[PDB]
């Protein structure tokens, strides 16, 4: 009777000023494509331009 | 003798820290997406039973 | 000290493929397969018609 | 009295084209941040998105 | 025999460092799914025949 | 059958068009995934504005996301008791499951 797949969230602390960011986050970065360090440097510099 | 006005250094020194800070925000953001963070990912095994 | 080595930037080589296709069968009018694929594929594909 | 449809979504306004946001489809389409670098751009990508 | 005697002579005396001259980083998403397995990060720009 | 193209680039023009007409004069229901689009609603009045074709279908770059208009046409009023009738119309050969 198999797995599955879920996320922590860092609850297991209840230590406050910890753990700020939540779930949504990773999900945005799985969604991502993937980033080359080339890519990334490029990325970094439009935004401050 | 002169005395150095402190409005000339003061204000000075407070632009520099605007840019540093300002500079700083757009690698520190894009980094900070790409981390995950605050999360796990696992997998939880039925002991039979229900 | 003294000048000894050459460079260059794409490399030849000693042993390469060489095709004899015959008429009658071939069609040297389609090149294409995809897009980024085309530039990555053929001529892994022209040479292979 | 006689609407179709009446639906949200992103506002045309505060996003806009002084900060690089575009959207005409409904979707907020950037022209550039991740790329393909050693290639030239594509007219339309899905990371563009 | 004289013009093998020209082919091991141009091996011999062969001293060539390579420069990487050029390159290209594609987008994951293009290329489909066969050739995203086979290629590992970059590649050049002459990619010959295989 | 019930076909799923995931690779809708290896494929060569004339499987497509096999693919593409088994639907059309056998019932065949046929699947793709790669293609991506984005879809806005239509009204019912005035019609559509942009029309694709089913081999364009067939050969869309994978990363080229193109929109394709659906119609909605909820509100529409009927015609009138007297007016010349129909025969044998409309078919329609494109489906979001998304939804």
């Amino acid at each position: 009777r198999y797995h599955e797949s879920v996320l922590e969230i860092a609850d297991i602390f209840d230590q406050a000023d910890f753990i700020q960011t939540s779930d949504a986050v990773r999900q945005l970065r799985a969604l991502m494509p993937t980033l080359s360090t080339s890519q990334i440097r490029h990325a970094i510099e439009r935004i401050a331009q | 003798i002169v005395y150095p006005d402190p409005s000339t250094t003061l204000s000075q020194s407070l632009s520099v820290a605007q840019v540093l800070s300002k500079l700083t925000l757009p690698d520190a953001f894009i980094n900070m997406i790409l981390s995950g963070g605050d999360s796990v990912v696992m997998r939880t095994y039925q002991t039979e039973a229900d | 000290l003294s000048d000894d080595f050459k460079q260059i930037s794409d490399p030849k080589g000693y042993l390469t493929y060489s095709v004899k296709y015959e008429d009658q069968f071939t069609k040297k009018d389609k090149l294409r397969a995809s897009e980024a694929d085309d530039r990555i594929v053929g001529p892994t594909v022209n040479l292979f018609k | 009295y006689g609407a179709a449809v009446v639906n949200i979504d992103l506002n045309r306004d505060f996003f806009d084209t002084a900060t690089g946001i575009d959207l005409t489809k409904g979707i907020p389409l950037v022209q550039d941040l991740l790329v393909p670098i050693g290639v030239t751009a594509g007219a339309e990508q899905s990371a563009e998105y | 025999v004289s013009g093998l005697l020209m082919v091991l002579f141009k091996v011999m005396t062969d001293n060539r460092l390579v420069i990487v001259g050029e390159t290209t980083t594609p987008m994951s998403n293009t290329l489909s799914t066969v050739v995203n397995n086979v290629l590992r990060t970059t590649y050049h720009n002459n990619v010959g025949v295989n | 059958v019930h076909m799923t193209i995931n690779e809708r680039a290896g494929m060569s023009k004339l499987v497509a068009d096999n693919i593409i007409a088994s639907v059309i004069k056998s019932n065949w229901v046929v699947d793709i995934h790669d293609i991506e689009y984005t879809a806005e609603v239509m009204t019912p009045s005035e019609g559509y504005t942009q029309h694709v074709d089913a081999e364009s279908i067939m050969t869309a770059p994978k990363g080229k996301l193109f929109h394709l208009q659906f119609m909605d046409g909820l509100l529409r009023p009927e015609p009138s008791a007297f007016d010349p009738p129909a025969s044998g119309e409309d078919m329609r050969l494109i489906y979001p499951l998304q939804p």
